Parts: C-alpha cells; structure tokens; sequence
DNA sequence: GCTGTATCACTGTGTAAGACAGGCCAGATC
DNA sequence: GATCTGGCCTGTCTTACACAGTGATACAGC
C-alpha cells in the first residue's frame, strides 16, 4: 500500500482528472485485490495539510492592518471591492491567498530541507535563531489564453535563501538549487485582466503591497521541528520585464528619451558616454520626484520640468529593486544582432537610404540561408530556443560566407566572440565563482565592444541606441557588486509557468468562471511544493 | 428629445466611466482620462470639440505656474463664476487612493483659440473632511458673500478597520455638511439633525442662496430613496448658520446627470431607478426663488443599444448638451470599447 | 538481453500599443 | 501677397506577445 502523499504527488504531477484517477484506482483494486492507490476522499483530506491555512503561527508584533486569524483559505481577489451598477464597472475575476499564510506553508513545506541543511552545516537541530528569509517576487501578463482573446496576470514569489546569524557570521541554511525554473515559484494571486489595465491591476495588487509593507518590521514565530523558530524577511521584487518595471514604478512609456530604469540618461547622450554610469534611481527618490512633479514648486514649463524630474510622470506603488531581467536581455540582444545580420546582408554602409522592398529580400535570403546552413526554423517572434540557437559562431561565419566584403568578416567574428565572452557572466546563476576571471576582465571586455561599435559601426550607433545594450554595458559590473548573482534574479520560472495555467485550465475546472480560478490556483500550489517534488526524485535518490 | 449618434477620433481609449467635462467660454474640456497621462498629451486634459458628430480630443497645455494634477475618476466639481473658474475636489486617483485636495481650475490665456490653463492646489486648513468620492459641492451666495457647501459621498473604511480582505471595501461617509471659504480655504464642519443616512452619487442644485439635493444612493441601507433636501444657508459677519428641510415629492434615482437648459430651470436625464432598473425617463426640474418642483419631459427616444445595455454613463457639456456612453456587446464582430451619444433638448 | 534516459522530427504569423522626428500644408499673420 | 508654425500623418523604433510536447527510435549502462 501507499501513502496518501505519494499518490497526491502522482495525481498532481501528471495531470489526471478528478475522475480518471477513480478509474485507475478501481481497476487496480479490482485486479490485484489489495488496494494500491488511496481513494479520493482520503486523498482530499491529505490535500489540506499542504494548502495554506492549516498550522498555528504568530507575529511579533501582531501585524498592523492584517487580520490575525490563522484559518484562512483561498480568499477572493477583489479584497471586498463592491462591484455595483452605481459605481465603476469591473468584470475581472481574481483569486489569491493572503501573504503571511502563503509564507507559512512555503516555509513549513521545506522543513526537512532546512533541518537537513542544519545537519549538513554542523549546527544544533534544536536551534531557534532569527532566520532571514530572502523572497524574490515576480509578475507578468501571460495573455491570449482563451479557447474555442483574454489576458491574465499572475503575481508570484519564490523562497530563495534562508540564512541564520549564528555566532559572529551567517550561514546558508538553505539555498535554492535551481532558482529560475518553473517548479519553485509559487502562485500567489492570479487575475483575468490586461497587464496595462492600470485601474483594476492596482485595485487587486494593492492589498499584497500593503501586507508586504506590513511584514517588513516584524518576526514570525512558528513551531518548526519541535521547538519554535523565528523568521524575519527581506523582499526583492525582481521578476519583471521592462514594461512592468517601466509602468508600475511610474516612468514614461518604453519609447522614452530617458531609457534606463536604473540610471538617468538620454539616448543622444548614452550613445557617447557608454560606461560611466551607476544606479541612481531608487523607489523613494522616484516617489518624492513624482511629488515634485505634482507640486511644480519652481513654476517652469513642461519640457524642462520633465528634464528636472528625469521623466517620471506617475505615482509608483510597487517597490521594486532596480535590476535587469536575464532572459529578456538575451532575447533583446539576440533580435538586435539578428536584425544587424539582416542589415549587413545589404552592406548598407556602402549605400544608405535603401528601399523598403529590398530589406524584405535581405530577410528572406537570411532565413533561407540559415535554414540551409544550420536549419533554423522560419519564425517571427524569437522564442528561447531561437534565442539560444542564433548566438553561435557557426551561423555568423555562415552569413560571413554569404556577405561579400572582407572587413565585415573581422567586424562580425570579433564582435561575436566579444559578445559570447560577455554572455555567461550574466547568464550564470552564480557567476561570482563559476567564471570568476572574465568577470574581472568584463570592463575591458565591454569597452572594446563599445569602441568597435562607435568606430567600425558608427553608421548606426552614433545617434540612437537601444535599451538593453545600455544595460549590458553600463550596469552589470555594479549589479554583481550589489546583489551578486544575475540569472537567479530573473523571471524564467514565472515566464515558464504559463503553460501549466493552460493545462490546468482545460483539464481541471468546474466551468463557473469563479471556481475555475480557484482550482487552477489550488493545483498550481500543490504542484510546486517541495514536499511532493521530493517524491519525484525517488527514482534518482 | 433629440438623440444623436456620435463617431470618435483616433483615441477612444482615453474614455472611462466617471469622467469630468468642463465648460469654459463655450469651449468644452475633458479631464479624467483612463490611466496615467500619456506622453502625447501630458496634462491629461483636453480641448474636447465636436464637429458634425466627429470629435477631436486635442491636448491642452498648462501655464507657467500650474500644478499638474492626476486624473481623478469620480471627483466633485463646481462652477465658481466669480473670473470664471471651476473647483475640483476629491475623486479616486489611478492608484485608487482617495484625494482630498482643492484644485482651482481657471483660464490663464487663450490666443487664436489656443487655450492655456492654470490650476492651483488650494489646500484645506481646519475641519477638513475625509477623502471621498461620489460627493458633491456647490457654490452659494448670501449678502454679497459666497461660500462652498459640500455634502458627502462614500469612502473607504477608516484606518483601523482596514483589513486586507476588505481593503477595497467602502462605506458611506457621515451625513455632515462642510462649509468652505476659499479666500483662506478654511473648513468648518457642521452636524445637522434632519440628515441621518449616508448618501452617494446624488444631484446638487445651487439656487443662489439655497442648495437642493435630489437622488443618490445610500449604501449602508442599500437602497436609493426618493428624498430631496432643501438646505438654507446664510452667513453673517459672525458665525454662519445652516438649515435643512424635507420637501416631499422627490425621485428615487442615483447618479443622474444635470445641466442648465434655462435660467431658474434645470434638467436631469436618465440614471438608475433600481439596481436592475435604470431610470429610462428624463425630467425638467422647474426651479424657483423659494418653491421649486419637478416635472417630466416628453420622454426622449432611445435606440436599440441604449434600450439594451445594462449600464450607461456620461455628463453634460455645459451648453444644454448631454454626452452619454455605452459599453456595447462584446460577443460580436470584435465590437468597439464604447459607443457615444449626444442628447439635445432645445 | 533489459531498462532508463536522450534525442528527434515535427509542428506555428507578424501583431499591439506607444514615443519621437521630419515632411507637408494650410490657414494665420505682417 | 509672402511667410510662418503647429497639426496631422506617416513612419520608423522600442518593449512585449505563441515552442513545448508526443510517439518512435537510439544509445548507454546494468
Ligand atoms: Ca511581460
Ligand atoms: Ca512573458
Ligand atoms: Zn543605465
């Protein structure tokens, strides 16, 4: 016979129904006599341990503006917003937990892992020290999810580093093996709304921001392995693409003259001063600079006001860390040098102002030629597989064999090896130790790229430049000094999680458009527990 | 009884329910866009003109000295025609905070019909109200002097009962009356005995020394009563005085739309009778120096969508002209965000 | 010989909004 | 009657948006 927990990990981790499992159970029990799979209600009672809302816990002090109950389940996402005919119209459905009650189950599911970490790091298993938990938040619109459009946004988090302050220093009691994968970012709220429908987006995400600002100055006491233990938290909201950090932190839209969400520069100025910047955009500076926008205390006109406020025009309402995404940086660089391949087919340094017909021919011969050489699939939107496959030396040497002139051969090969020399020190999840020498050589490695853009490629990069290339040069040797890692602080897990939403949506629903957003949340919670993923490595352990 | 269908410019997307339409000098201006102000129209307030049922939301700019203000989504506006200007207070910002500032909105310049606005953040000092929306404010006169009378709408829960499962829950404000002087911006609250219930989305008429309030929803009882209230106000050189009276024969409609089609004769159009029954009829309120009354007009004709949609919204353009909006059915040939109509009553 | 992973060849388009620069043009202006 | 500017329109340029997943087959251990 089996535990209820193993067959729970089965029925979740291979997407059976609420009824197909009954067929499998009744056939196995009818054939082999003994029951091997636990029945349905005995599975359902074993769900409730793993959901949020089962265990006692308390805060020091009790939290301001938070209800103190411990027996909350899934709560409605509107936070009791009245949806009446007399007032503003809302039509979105959103579901969520609380934020404390999710962190409770997120810490208590990794109980064996932090205890075994305490064992392996030579410390008392009967310890009750003040742990610090580092939580990374993520949020993305994952729209066009309908069936025979409609958009949806999940806001989600990730337990990433649990660290005690023992004696004179700290120890990594728990560290996450694979940070940016799909099975270790846990769903916290989900909504059916546009990711730029700013009213409803703010109206749902403001409770979680309130609770997050609440639990930044308290402690959690929790019965953890016999004795109780205490946790304090540190939040870093990082899982955002350029659009969402550009929006909810309240800058201008993405086509602004002011580019960087970390420093303050213009593209007519960034294209000359390439690497002398720093991080000069906080969240509090952003908030008070919105205030000095709104007051206009000097009475200057709009065009130099926006010069003084450096292109802030809105009230930010979500504290983010100013930090790059890892995935979308690589996708942007990939599509950029794919377009520069398409342009250098035409060799337009010889003749400028080419027609808007021959460029389509350059695209067509690029796609046909790279399908001939390396078998790239003719697509439009660059996915992750296409992004990984385009940045090889074989393809640039192939199109180098396509292009006529000789200086373009050195100009593309040297650039490709410089870029691949730059790539893994942001691509890695711990590049401070894995390639720790080119990490130190990165300054020269970057300014050579910069000088050969500004000299041998000055036909295009004398005026405008794009966004992500400014982030690659200007910031990442300082981001490794501040935060350390790069690729761990990405949204790749959150970006990968979206297929699970669709599969859960068309395989587990009750067709009411209100419980339909309950059960996808419940199943996605039951997916990403580490108490059940420990069972799916039993054939590896 | 003159319905007319309107077509739209290139950016229909700057519409949203609960906007604000300001009438300056015959010109019409739009304030309260959807979302934060874009880069093509940085003030978020527009010269809104309509030629041959086609409208051109052109951007409007501000003065040297103005204070750029966020697009409120249900504010309280009134007409300080004493230069000509408007007063904005309250509303709900894009981040669903509730503002409580005073915004003095006037014309700074107009050269070759290119308008130039100036708004100033008049701050309230003294017995301020809580920040709220769905409230109303009228300007009023007595004995060479003038004041602002403010009656409340609804707001959030207070700062102690804000739990994060009721974080966007709302309750009616206290039935107080707020007297405001704008020479210093001083605020005096007043408790008044004949008003018992909180009211929201009501209609306020200022007959030059007396404000009549008709309609509006009471959320805590979850009904829309048919009670109108006449409020007499007078200021001596010492402390001013207020008075309330209940005059029977009102109408039970929340969030109707008012305009002035005649002097001492106003006109309200269709709102909501019940939560499922909208107000289909439309009324001409014949005012008076002391005695006012309310009669019906000759039932303006609608179309299929207006008789078919669940909701409507809109405001008045100022010159006897009502602007209305309609959601439109989504399960269609990718139908537009909103449809638009103009009502004219001659 | 048996089994447990690792490929493997398939599949699918160009949108959706939004900022910034010139080109033109058309009535306003001197 | 010349001569101007802002108004509108293109018109490119920036960020996002679907490729993961299924039978068949092939190799590496065991
Ligand atoms: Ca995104
Ligand atoms: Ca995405
Ligand atoms: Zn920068």
């Amino acid at each position: 016979g089996l535990q209820p927990a193993v067959c729970l990990a089965i029925r979740v981790n291979t997407f059976l129904s609420c009824s197909q499992y009954h067929k499998m159970y009744r056939t196995v029990k009818a054939i082999t006599g003994r029951q091997i799979f636990q029945p349905l209600h005995a599975l359902r009672n074993a769900e409730k341990v793993l959901l949020p809302g089962y265990h006692p816990f308390e805060w020091q002090p009790p939290l301001k503006n938070v209800s103190s109950r411990t027996d909350v389940g899934i709560i409605d996402g509107l936070s009791g917003l009245a949806s009446s005919v007399d007032e503003y119209p809302v039509d979105t459905i959103a579901k969520r937990f609380r934020y404390d009650s999710a962190l409770v189950s997120a810490l208590m599911d990794m109980e064996e892992d932090i205890l075994e970490g305490m064992r392996s790091q030579d410390l008392d298993d009967y310890l009750n020290g003040p742990f610090t938990v580092v939580v990374k938040e993520s949020c993305d619109g994952m729209g066009d999810v309908s069936e025979k459009p409609e958009k949806a946004v999940r806001f989600s988090f990730t337990v990433m580093r649990i660290t005690i302050e023992h004696g004179s220093q700290n120890v990594k009691v728990f560290e996450e093996p694979k940070p940016n994968s799909e099975l270790c970012c846990k769903p916290l709220c989900l909504m059916l709304a546009d990711e730029s429908d700013h009213e409803t987006l703010t109206a749902i995400l403001s409770p979680l921001i309130a609770e997050r600002e609440a639990m930044k100055s308290s402690e959690l006491t929790l019965e953890m392995g016999g004795i109780p233990r205490t946790f304090k938290f540190i939040f870093r909201g990082t899982g955002y693409d350029e659009k969402l950090v550009r929006e909810v932190e309240g800058l201008e839209a993405s086509g602004s003259v002011y580019i960087c969400t970390l420093c303050d520069t213009t593209r007519l100025e960034a294209s000359q001063n390439l690497v002398f910047h720093s991080i000069t955009r906080s969240h509090a500076e952003n908030l008070q600079r919105y205030e000095v926008w709104r007051s206009n205390p000097y009475h200057e006109s709009v065009e130099e006001l926006r010069d003084r406020v450096k292109g802030v025009s809105a009230k930010p309402f979500i504290e983010t860390v100013p930090s790059i995404d890892a995935l979308h940086c690589d996708i942007g660089n990939a599509a950029e040098f794919y377009k520069i391949f398409q342009l250098e087919i035409g060799e337009v340094y010889k003749h400028p102002n080419a027609s808007k017909e021959e460029r389509k021919r350059w695209q067509a011969t690029l796609d046909k030629h790279l399908r001939k050489r390396m078998n790239l699939k003719p697509i439009m939107r660059m996915n992750g597989n296409f992004a990984r496959k385009l940045m090889t030396q074989e393809t640039v040497d192939a199109v180098c064999e396509l292009i006529p002139s000789e200086e373009r051969h050195e100009a593309l090969r040297e650039l490709m090896d410089l870029y691949l020399k730059m790539k893994p020190v942001w691509r890695s999840s711990c590049p401070a130790k894995e390639c720790p020498e080119s990490l130190c050589q990165y300054s020269f490695n970057s300014q050579r790229f910069a000088e050969l853009l500004s000299t041998k490629f000055k036909y295009r990069y004398e005026g405008k430049i794009t966004n992500y290339f400014h982030k690659t040069l200007a910031h990442v040797p300082e981001i490794i000094e501040r935060d350390g890692s790069i690729g761990a602080w990405a949204s790749e897990g959150n970006e990968s999680g979206n297929k699970l939403f669709r599969r859960f949506r068309k395989m587990n629903a009750r067709q009411s458009k209100c419980y339909e957003m309950e059960d996808v949340l419940k199943h996605h919670w039951l997916y990403t527990s580490k108490y059940l993923q420990k069972f799916m490595n039993a054939h590896n352990a | 009884m003159s319905l007319q269908m309107v077509t739209v410019g290139h950016n229909i997307a700057l519409i949203q329910p609960g906007f604000s339409l300001m009438n300056f000098d015959g010109q019409v201006f739009f304030f309260g866009q959807k979302g934060w102000p874009k880069r093509s129209c940085p003030t978020g307030v527009f010269h809104f003109d309509i030629k041959q049922n086609h409208l051109k939301l052109k951007p409007a700019i501000f003065s040297k000295d103005s204070c750029y203000l966020p697009p409120l989504r249900y504010p309280a506006t009134c007409s300080y025609k004493g230069k000509h200007q408007y007063i904005i207070h309250g509303g709900k910002t894009p981040n669903n905070e509730l503002s409580d500032k005073i915004y003095i909105m006037s014309v700074a310049c107009k050269n070759n019909k290119k308008v130039t606005f100036r708004c100033t953040e008049k701050d309230l000092v003294g017995d301020v109200p809580e920040p709220r929306y769905g409230h109303s404010i009228d300007v009023v006169y007595s004995r060479g002097k003038s004041m602002g009378v403010l009656f409340g709408g609804r707001s959030y829960m207070p700062s102690t009962q804000r739990t994060t499962e009721k974080w966007n829950s709302v309750a009616d404000c206290l039935p107080h009356v707020f007297l405001i002087d704008f020479e210093f911006g001083c605020a005096t609250s007043y408790i008044l005995p004949e008003l018992q219930d909180g009211l929201s989305f009501h209609v306020s008429i200022a007959r030059n020394d007396t404000v009549y309030i008709l309609g509006g929803h009471s959320l805590a009882s979850n009904i829309r009563p048919a009670n109108l209230y006449r409020i007499r106000v007078d200021l001596p050189l010492g402390t001013p005085a207020v008075n309330c009276t209940v005059l029977p024969g009102g109408i039970s409609v929340s969030s109707a739309i008012l305009t002035q089609t005649n002097n001492d004769e106003f006109v309200i159009v269709g709102g909501y009778q019940l939560e499922n029954q909208k107000r289909m009829v439309c009324s001409l309120v014949s005012l008076g120096d002391n005695t006012i009354e309310i009669s019906e007009m000759e039932t303006p004709d609608w179309t299929s969508d207006i008789k078919h949609s669940k909701i409507w919204f809109g405001s008045n353009m100022g010159n006897g002209t009502i602007f209305l909006g309609i959601p439109g059915d989504n399960k269609q040939a990718m139908s537009e965000a909103f449809y638009f109509y103009t009502l004219r009553c001659s």
